[PDB]
């Protein structure tokens, strides 16, 4: 499905899963930000791209990076 | 190594923000990649203020000391 | 196990939602309360743990954040697969993901630079 | 005083003068017409 | 192309305009009041005409004129209508560049673009002769941005 990158303007701010719908980032512990937190998406198979993390994320250009990929069941939101 | 609170210039290899005046918010000894948060006042779409940047962006922008009366 | 009673159908006797997988939800519930279903209008929450159909990932992640808001309670989540295979897909290091955890691991990341470069060095 | 601060305001200052503008038009085009001279 | 006072062709629409109007002028009595203006704007349509008559003009009666920069039609473009467009814009467009210079210092950069004190409308009267001058201010509106722009990337 969609593509997650995550980019090294990271804070660590948990933005992503406060915003993100489904939980497709997670918190995950790292030894070079601030804070101590990066955001990882494991479950990229079931991620939408509604590309609101964008929005919450602080950087100046977006640290968490979503490239728009191929198109599923699970990428189209959809219930039937 | 330069004291906290300098006038900074944006040299990112990312972010070409040609010497956009600002000034140093804080000077931290963690040694990350993108550490320096400084006082942007040119408020980006996103809309907040200060955001990561690198050891490269600013060298020095007073270039003098002496011959500065 | 005793879950809320909905009127109003719609949601259920779905073909798609047969042949498609479907999602389950639960909650503490030490009381009796009365909530409002993401896709339905209200309904009274019996106490216990209460199991729900859902037939979106959406669905079954914004009822556990409309949950946390209300009353201070843990949620599970599990995902059901096609024929019969059920994983824990929410919670599986069973810690809040917002908050930090031990069991740490990273998954699709290029450490590269922001303008572009769009190769991954390394997948894993 | 904080009248005054009201007074400043942009659509006040911008009425103001865009009445002192258009008023000039509208007596220019009563009163004589322009000579123009070569 | 003749000019209107020997070209017979603009003076017969001058007629005929007047002609249009005069039957919309007759069908009320003259002598009322509220109609005895009808004679002072045909009076401003007559000493309309004669002004153009000088201006080279279409032998249609369409009145056309010279923006080649003829020195016998200068006063359709060049000096008048057109110089003054300019100066009088670029009073305001200078003035408005030298409140763009006050627009700093400490007092909010908001406050200091609506919220203004009067007084800097009232100083607005400052630009008698922009010109050279405010080539100066523009060279060193140039000169201090020391090629400060956005990224473009
Ligand atoms: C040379 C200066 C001058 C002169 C001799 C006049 C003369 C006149 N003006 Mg005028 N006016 C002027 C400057 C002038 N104005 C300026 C600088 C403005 C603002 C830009 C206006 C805006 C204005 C308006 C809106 C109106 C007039 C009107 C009038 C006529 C009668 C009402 C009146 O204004 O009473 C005395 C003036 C004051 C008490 C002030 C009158 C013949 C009225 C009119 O008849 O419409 C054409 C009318 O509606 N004037
Ligand atoms: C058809 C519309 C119109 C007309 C006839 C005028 C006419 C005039 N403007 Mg003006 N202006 C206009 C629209 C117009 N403006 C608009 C839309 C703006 C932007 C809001 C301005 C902003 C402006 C400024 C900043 C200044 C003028 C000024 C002037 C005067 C120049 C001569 C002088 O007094 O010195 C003049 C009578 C000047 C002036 O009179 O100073 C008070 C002056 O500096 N104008
Ligand atoms: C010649 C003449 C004259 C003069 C006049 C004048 C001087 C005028 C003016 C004026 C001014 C002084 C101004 C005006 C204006 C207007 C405006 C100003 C507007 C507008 C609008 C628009 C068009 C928009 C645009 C935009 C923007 C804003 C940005 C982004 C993009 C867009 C497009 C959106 C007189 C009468 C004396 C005489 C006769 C004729
Ligand atoms: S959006 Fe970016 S900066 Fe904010 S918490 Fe997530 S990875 Fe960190
Ligand atoms: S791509 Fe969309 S669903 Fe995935 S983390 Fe970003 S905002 Fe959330």
């Amino acid at each position: 499905a969609h593509t997650v990158k995550i980019y090294d303007n990271c804070i660590g701010c948990t933005q992503c899963v406060r915003a993100c719908p489904l939980d497709v980032l997670e918190m995950v512990p790292w030894d070079g930000c601030k804070a101590g937190q990066m955001a990882s998406a494991p479950r990229t198979e079931d991620c939408v791209g509604c590309k609101r993390c964008e929005t919450a994320c602080p950087t100046d250009f977006l640290s968490i990076r979503v490239y728009l990929g191929g198109e599923t069941t699970r990428s189209m939101g959809l219930a039937y | 190594m330069i004291k906290k609170g300098s006038l900074v210039k944006i040299l990112r290899p990312e972010s070409f923000w040609y010497n956009e005046v600002g000034t140093v918010v804080n000077v931290e000894t963690s040694k990350v990649l993108y550490p320096v948060l400084v006082r942007f006042d040119k408020v980006n779409y996103s809309g907040l203020n200060s955001t990561n940047f690198s050891l490269d962006e600013l060298v020095e922008i007073k270039v003098e000391i002496k011959s500065d009366t | 196990m005793p879950s809320p009673s909905f009127l109003g159908s719609t949601g259920g006797w779905l073909r798609c939602a047969e042949t498609e997988e479907k999602y389950a939800m639960t909650w503490s519930s030490d009381q009796q309360h009365i909530f409002e279903m993401p896709t339905g209008g209200a309904a009274v929450m019996n106490s216990g743990d209460n199991l729900l159909y859902l037939a979106r990932k959406e669905q079954a992640l914004a009822l556990a954040t409309q949950l946390r808001t209300q009353f201070k309670i843990q949620d599970y989540k599990i995902y059901r697969i096609f024929p019969s295979g059920e994983v824990q897909y929410l919670h599986p290091k069973d810690g809040v993901l917002p908050y930090q955890v031990n069991k740490g691991r990273e998954q699709v990341g290029r450490v590269k630079s922001t303008i572009g470069k769009n190769v991954n060095p390394a997948q894993v | 005083m904080n009248l005054k601060k009201y007074l400043s305001t942009a659509p006040v200052v911008a009425t103001l003068w865009l009445f002192l503008t258009a008023g000039i038009l509208i007596e220019l085009n009563r009163f004589f017409p322009d000579s123009l001279f070569y | 192309l003749t000019p209107c006072q020997q070209s017979e062709a603009f003076h017969k629409r001058e007629i005929n305009e007047v002609r249009t109007l005069e039957n919309r002028q007759a069908n009320y009595e003259a002598n009322s009041p509220s109609y005895l203006a009808l004679q002072s704007q045909i009076d401003q349509v007559h000493k309309r005409f004669d002004k153009y008559g000088t201006l080279l003009c279409g032998q249609d009666g369409l009145p056309h004129l010279i923006t080649d920069g003829d020195w016998r039609h200068a006063r359709e473009f060049t000096i008048p209508a057109l110089l003054f467009l300019y100066i009088t814009g670029w009073i305001g467009w200078v003035g408005r560049s030298y409140l763009k210079y006050t627009k700093e210092t400490k007092n909010p950069t908001e406050q200091e673009i609506i919220l203004d004190v009067p007084m800097a409308l009232k100083y607005m009267l400052s630009g008698f002769l922009w010109p050279l001058s405010a080539w100066q201010e523009y060279r060193s509106g140039q000169l201090l941005a020391k090629e400060d722009e956005i990224t473009v990337s």
